[PDB]
């Protein structure tokens, strides 16, 4: 099974150059293409065959495929370039990267506040268990959430919202971990770990609380 | 480039088979093009589903290759999709697209949303989120209500019958893989109040005619 890796979020100041990268084994042997996707809209081809630009795509978009990394370079980034960017590699078969959200900074960065609630005694009496991880006041509107059982990444049970804009123009998101009561009570702790702009906040709860 | 126009009903119940179609203007069903379907679950990335050429050869993504059939009506420059044994997990924005020479998708349809009504009207369970001072400013605590597994939207949440508005943050709901919604409402209050002020979240789910007033007590 073949895999292209891209980072989920990149931010750039207006007018600066944004680099969006995509890596995969022997990606240099494959032809890379890039798609720009704005909300509720069809992806738009911005680079194909590693470094070719369709007619009508601005010259500030360029691409390269070297060192087994495909890179989309946007020089002089403009507000209108804010979007999700997908790489794609083709050798006869098609694989897409997971997408990168590019934020063109319109205000200073704001780090998330994280509140984590354990399952309530009432829900455990109903034979269920939900951990609640609430994430607020962050900008860019992009976070990664990872849950841990003791120190191990969970394999299942996570539901996480896309970030939504708050009244104050920062963003909020929430993530829920569903467990059996037996899973909750048989570990020393569970953790919600939130990554934003390369910094991480981890909150942890324990059944003895 | 060519123009791709997809139609199809989006609203469909689960365990069934999904069917859509796409129409092509300015091109021809010849040469090396691969007529392609790609889908995008909400909040997620693009997932290549499958391709068909003008002769009718197909390639499907192994994850569903058993359950997916593509077809072409070469006469009217149409191609179509059929997916068997579906779920809410097939909820996604579905795009038709044309793959050109060296493996790039030059032309895309507008997308069609496949919202799958797996669920029916269901009122929420409401659980108290007992107060915690660990993540709040000095002298305050955060408490809330978990509003779990309801359908459809919306629910409303007030606190103390609307007397308590300062410091309330009701978060947008998550749409779970089950097809049901959950959300949380939290309020930050003075820690000194916890032994004397009663906190009740008023949850109203009009679609199911359900109301819950949940008392949120400190725990010891
Ligand atoms: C972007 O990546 C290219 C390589 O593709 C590199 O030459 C260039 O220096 C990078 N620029 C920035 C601003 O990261």
């Amino acid at each position: 099974s073949y895999e292209l890796t891209q980072s989920p979020s990149v931010s750039v100041s207006p007018g600066q150059t944004a680099n969006i990268t995509c890596s995969g084994d022997k990606l240099g042997d494959r032809y890379a293409s890039w798609y720009q996707q704005k909300p509720a809209q069809s992806p738009v081809l911005v680079i194909y065959q590693d470094d070719r630009r369709p007619s009508g795509i601005p010259e500030r978009f360029s691409g390269s495929n070297s060192g087994n990394t495909a890179t989309l370079t946007i020089s002089g980034t403009q507000g209108m370039d804010e979007a999700d960017y997908y790489c794609q590699a083709w050798d006869g078969t098609t694989v897409f990267g997971g997408g990168t959200k590019l934020t063109v900074l319109g205000q200073p960065k704001a780090a998330p506040s994280v509140t984590l609630f354990p399952p309530s005694s009432e829900e455990l009496q109903a034979n269920k268990a939900t951990l609640v991880c609430l994430i607020s006041d962050f900008y860019p509107g992009a976070v990664t959430v990872a849950w841990k059982a003791d120190s191990s990444p969970v394999k299942a049970g996570v539901e996480t919202t896309t970030p939504s804009k708050q009244s104050n123009n920062k963003y909020a998101a929430s993530s829920y971990l569903s467990l059996t009561p037996e899973q909750w009570k048989s570990h020393r702790s569970y953790s919600c770990q939130v990554t934003h702009e390369g910094s991480t906040v981890e909150k942890t709860v324990a059944p003895t609380e | 480039e060519v123009q791709l126009v997809e139609w199809g009903a989006g609203l469909l119940k689960p365990s069934e088979t999904l069917s859509l179609t796409c129409a092509v203007y300015g091109g021809s069903f010849s040469g090396d093009y691969w007529w392609t379907w790609i889908r995008q679950p909400p909040g997620k990335g693009l997932e290549w589903i499958g391709e068909i050429d003008h002769t009718g050869n197909t390639n499907y993504n192994p994850s569903l290759k058993s359950r997916l059939t593509l077809s072409v009506d070469m006469s009217k420059n149409h191609f179509s999709l059929k997916l068997t044994s579906v779920t809410a997990a097939d909820t996604a924005l579905y795009f038709c697209a044309r793959q050109e020479g060296l493996g790039y998708y030059d032309s895309w349809g507008q997308g069609t949303l496949v919202t799958v009504s797996s669920a029916s009207t269901k009122g929420p369970s409401v659980f108290p989120l007992a107060p915690s001072s660990k993540s709040t400013s000095g002298g305050t605590a955060a408490l809330g209500c978990l509003v779990k597994d309801y359908f459809p939207e919306p629910v409303t949440v007030s606190w103390n019958s609307g007397a308590l508005t300062s410091g309330v943050h009701t978060f947008p709901a998550v749409l779970q893989s089950s097809g049901l919604y959950s959300l949380s409402s939290v309020v930050t209050v003075p820690s000194s109040s916890l032994g004397t002020q009663t906190y009740i979240c008023n949850v109203n789910h009009k679609p199911s005619n359900t109301k819950v007033d949940k008392r949120v007590e400190p725990k010891s």
